[PDB]
RNA sequence: AGGUGAAAUUCUUGGAUUUAUUGAAGACUAACUACUGCGAAAGCAUUUGCCAAGGACGUUUUCAUUAAUCAAGAACGAAAGUUAGGGGAUCGAAGAUGAUCAGAUACCGUCGUAGUCUUAACCAUAAACUAUGCCGACUAGGGAUCGGGUGGUGUUUUUUUAAUGACCCACUCGGCACCUUACGAGAAAUCAAAGUCUUUGGGUUCUGGGGGGAGUAUGGUCGCAAGGCUGAAACUUAAAGGAAUU
């Protein structure tokens, strides 16, 4: 698996991490 | 007041008669009270000044110009707006120009174009903010404002 | 389906009195029709052509003399100079390599007070010591090229109008003049003043019009 | 690992300056660190070119050229175009041939 | 240089800044320059251009500002009118302009 | 490389290279007597000069700035040292 | 003193533009391309289409009579190949071949200052 | 005791409508308000006198600009093109 | 006709493609364009006025330790991405789809919004590269190449010995890359620095330690957000990585 590929996806999941963290404000 | 650009008592001492009657050049971006305008096929092509468009060129602006040679003005009359001009023709006078709905209308180079936009750098690109200005906005045009909704009543 | 070679005047087309022979090459309007006569038919046609078949000698054989048809004249039309161009295939042919090209523009008016705008070409060359495989500039010195070349230029104008502008224009005399104050400077070859555009030019004038025939 | 002096081409300490896209693939790259060949193509061709002067008017005339500069992407420059991989100090080469 | 010629007089010479000065050192015979920008009223000037010729004084109209001529005559305040009285040091008499 | 003598130096050595790269620091330039026809007193000048010296009655500048030795004119005497 | 003109004839890739006009420019005369003998588009500025170019533009020029042409070729300028059409040349080796008289041969394909982007970008257009 | 970090002359807007609108507000606000240059003086000291109007303190001669600005980006690219027709018909 | 390897799309009796006469916004600065520039970095290639700056060297110039490199800090910062005024010329994420093969979101086709650039200001990040730190002296030759100093009734020039500019010649400090081996070093590759490191210390900024997990959890500070610097641990596993060889 590319290393660009693997850096985006979990970009997506900590962008998506700070979604269900928005459920604690 | 009850526009949006400085419309100018532009005074003419009248060409047959001694008596000086204030005629009404719109607003330009660009003037001040206290400009020796000159207005007339056969003057410079400073801002302010005016003569048809058969001594004007391809790609100038102004404003409160005629689609009838002589209307006093029709066409580049708006706060932040103006009129270029896409195409001429020395015979049958035709001359092509830019006007904003999107589309562009011949003219005759005997029309009197005044050289300069209307005045009001920016006024649809800084909100009303409240209904307040917008309420006292209505003020100075037509009460079509408050406008309500159809699938309401 | 009308096979319009009736409606195709095979017309022809001649110079002025400014060159050598009254002969440049037949065209075709279009035939005398209604409110449409074979005077003021085109008239705004032109005449792009190497003023090598255009004089008598094939060491012209490059630069394109610009004209314009005026209107028509014993059913021959006339011509005249709307200004001067270089072959765009000469252009490329010039640029060698290892080296700098040195260009520049100038905005003039004539004594007819006519506006036009000569510029000037230029390609860089060794010396008869030089060992060097480039011969580039200091750039402070082909700054100087620029200030020079529209000192010439606009220096000289300004009289006769481009009548007498281009009768300097096609025997390349400006090759000398170019040369001639870059001779207490550096070498250079080819040297040549390539294009020039006239467009500022009143409206159809009966004088000038009968000084083209002769 | 690394097999080249300024790697790119001629690219050392400066950085980015002035790029030319490809004229072929369209692949751009810039022009100090790419590939670039001078085209002396006449104006016809080897083998109607005398046919061409028999028709000629003029005396013979006079004949002039027109030249041209072209500009590779390496990849498809690689294809079967100019290059056909070369040997390790042979690398070095910076001689026309 | 125009850039020169000013910093030096103007740092030890006899000036007058101002309409009045200008016309009191005008009717006085000891003004030999008086630079006016373009930004200023050429129509107090107007009366110092028919007192120029009145004057008999050799004037200049400097292409610039009373602001960038006011680096010219010393503090970033307002001067359209620099008058010179006696000569201080240098003497623009006769310069490139 | 190998044996050399940088205490005793040559005279090739010492008309080519810089003062500063030697052994000691020194001027490879120098002053000159330059006079003007007309001047029956004294004038002594320097080198490069970079600012132009000018004369004493008839002040005709000796010689301008260059990026070479101040050239002089028609009315000077280059006199070395 | 001859029957004078300029060719200005086109030769881009997929097409080859074989026709004739005036010095003047504002009139021209014949247009046929070379797909026009050709149906299947396959060949179409392939060599015999260039010969069968010059074939439907040699006996109309015939009929307007006009012989001496300063010929203004292309190879499609502008910017896109930059390069000439491949087989588009053997237009001129047909009308050559068949009578004409050639004389001033010259080009008029403008080369820009790369402006206006071209169609490929970084990665570029690779297949 | 400067009783903003970022609002300014728009804090005056509190916590009603919002933040977004009020931001662009301080903007040509600014670009208005200020005492701007008269170029027919070069001494900047006029500010705006009323919608599209600079009512200058420096000969008391009312200006012709912006409905904001002295000069918005579009009537700014217009300056140029009449500047230059004018030189070609001059001489 | 535009187009590909060939297709199809599409534009075409509503005369587009086609060459010619003035135009225009928007964009660019071509070919010369280089083992070269100058700039702190990022980079930034047309002309001229203005603004001033830095710089090599010139100098028997002025100072007299002014000094030397950086944690937190402080200016610019390409390009993507941004808020909005001016902004889509082309290309063109996305999209729309025509082929392709069992299938194709994609590559190849045409068109096409964000984007493309600007005004004052944000996100301060990249293979931002020399994957290789700054300075003060030394260890090698030639020069490729620039700025510069010298002498030459030297080359070229003719106006008129003067003024002369440029080219040629060894030399040549600050610069920019290369060549031969390496005295040395280096895992090798290779390097006038990775030399001057077991014979290890000239002042100093910084970081790294088997790798996954994971630059992720947390929080702080910054920013509008995307996200930036940030920084775990358990658990797992005996291989992984690099050079170079067959």
């Amino acid at each position: 698996m590319r290393a660009k590929w693997r850096k985006k996806r979990t970009r997506r999941l900590k962008r998506k991490r700070r979604k269900v963290r928005a459920r604690s404000k | 007041s009850g526009r949006g650009a400085p419309l100018a008592k532009v005074v003419f001492r009248d060409p047959y008669k001694y008596r000086l009657r204030e005629e009404i050049f719109i607003a330009n971006e660009g003037v001040h009270t206290g400009q020796f305008i000159y207005a007339g096929k056969k003057a410079s092509l400073n801002v302010g000044n005016v003569l048809p468009l058969g001594s004007v060129p391809e790609g100038t602006i102004v404003s409160n110009v005629e689609e009838k040679p002589g209307d006093r003005g029709a066409l580049a009359r708006a706060s932040g707006n103006y009129v270029i001009i896409i195409g001429h023709n020395p015979d049958e006078n035709k001359t092509r120009v830019r006007l904003p709905s999107g589309a562009k209308k011949v003219i005759s180079s005997d029309a009197r174009g005044v050289i300069g936009v209307i005045a009001g750098g920016g006024r649809v690109d800084k909100p009303l903010l409240k209904a307040g200005r917008a309420f006292h906005k209505y003020r100075l045009k037509r009460n079509s404002w408050p406008k309500t909704r159809g699938v309401a009543m | 389906v009308v096979d319009p070679f009736t409606r195709k005047e095979w017309f022809d087309i001649k110079a002025p009195s400014t060159f050598e022979n009254r002969n440049v090459g037949k065209t075709l309007v279009n035939k005398s029709t209604g409110l449409k006569s074979a005077s003021d038919a085109l008239k705004g046609r032109v005449v792009e052509v190497c003023l090598a078949d255009l004089q008598g000698s094939e060491d012209h054989s490059f630069r394109k003399i610009k004209l314009r048809v005026d209107e028509v004249q014993g059913k021959n039309l006339l011509t005249n100079f709307h200004g001067m161009d270089f072959t765009t295939d000469k252009l490329r042919s010039m640029v060698r390599k290892w080296q700098t090209l040195i260009e520049a523009n100038v905005t003039v008016k004539t004594s007819d007070d006519y506006v036009l705008r000569i510029f000037a070409i230029a390609f860089t060359r060794k010396q008869a010591n030089q060992v060097k495989r480039h011969s580039y500039a200091q750039s402070s010195h082909i700054r100087a090229i620029r200030k020079v070349i529209s000192e010439i230029l606009t220096k000289e104008v300004q009289g006769s109008t481009l009548a007498q502008l281009t009768s300097k224009l096609i025997p390349e005399v400006i090759n000398k003049e170019i040369e001639n104050a870059t001779k207490d400077i550096f070498p250079l070859q080819n040297i040549h003043v390539r294009k020039v555009k006239l467009l500022k030019q009143p409206k159809f004038d009966v004088g000038a019009l009968m000084a083209l025939h002769g | 690992p690394k097999k080249r002096a300024s790697n790119g081409r001629n690219k050392k300490g400066r950085g980015h300056v002035k790029p030319v896209r490809c004229v072929n693939c369209s692949k751009s790259i810039p022009k100090d660190k790419a590939i670039k060949r001078m085209a002396i193509r006449n104006i016809v061709e080897a083998a109607a070119v005398r046919d061409l002067s028999e028709a000629s008017v003029y005396p013979e005339y006079a004949l002039p050229k027109t030249y041209n500069k072209l500009h590779y992407c390496v990849s498809c420059a690689i294809h079967a175009r100019i290059v056909r991989v070369r040997s390790r100090e042979d690398r070095k080469n910076r001689a026309p041939p | 240089s125009i850039n020169q010629k000013l910093a030096l007089v103007i740092k030890s010479g006899k000036y007058t800044l101002g309409y009045k000065s200008t016309v009191k050192s005008l009717r006085q015979g000891k003004s030999k320059l008086i630079i006016i920008a373009a930004n200023t009223p050429v129509l107090r000037k107007s009366e110092l251009e028919y007192y120029a010729m009145l004057s008999k004084t050799k004037v200049y109209y400097f292409q610039g500002g009373n602001n960038e001529l006011g680096t010219a005559v010393g503090k970033l305040f307002r001067v359209g009118v620099v008058s010179i009285l006696e000569a201080g040091d240098s003497d623009i008499l006769t310069t490139l302009a | 490389v190998l044996v050399q003598d940088l205490l005793h130096p040559t005279a090739a050595s010492e008309a080519r290279k810089h003062k500063l790269k030697t052994l000691v620091q020194g001027p490879r330039s120098y002053f000159l007597d330059v006079k003007c026809p007309g001047c029956l007193n004294i004038t002594t000048v320097f080198s490069h000069a970079q600012t132009a010296v000018t004369c004493e009655s008839c002040s005709t500048i000796l010689c301008t700035p260059t990026g070479g030795k101040a050239k002089l004119s028609e009315g000077t005497s280059f006199r070395r040292k | 003193s001859q029957v004078f003109g300029v060719a200005r004839i086109y030769a881009s890739f997929n097409d080859t533009f074989v026709h004739v006009t005036d010095l003047s420019g504002k009139e021209t005369i014949a247009r046929v391309t070379g797909g026009m003998k050709v149906k299947a588009d396959r060949d179409e500025s392939s060599p015999y289409a260039a010969m069968l170019a010059a074939q439907d533009v040699a006996a109309k020029c015939k009929e307007v009579g006009i012989t001496a042409v300063h010929v203004k070729i292309r190879a499609t300028g502008g910017t896109r190949t930059k390069t000439p059409g491949p087989g588009g040349q053997a237009a001129l080796r047909a009308l050559a071949r068949s009578g004409l008289r050639i004389g001033r041969i010259e080009d008029v394909t403008p080369v820009p200052s790369d402006s206006t982007r071209k169609k490929g970008g970084r990665r570029g257009r690779r297949l | 005791a400067k009783r903003t970090k970022k609002v300014g002359i728009t804090g005056k807007y509190g916590v009603r409508y919002g933040s977004s609108l009020r931001r662009q507000v301080k903007k040509l606000e600014i670009q208005q308000h200020a005492r701007y240059d008269c170029s027919f003086c070069g001494k900047k000291t006029v500010k705006r006198g009323a919608a599209g109007i600079w009512t200058c303190s420096c000969c008391k001669k009312t200006v012709a600009g912006g409905a904001y600005t002295v000069s918005t980006a579009a009537a700014a690219t217009v300056r140029s093109t009449i500047r230059r027709l004018r030189e070609m018909v001059e001489a």
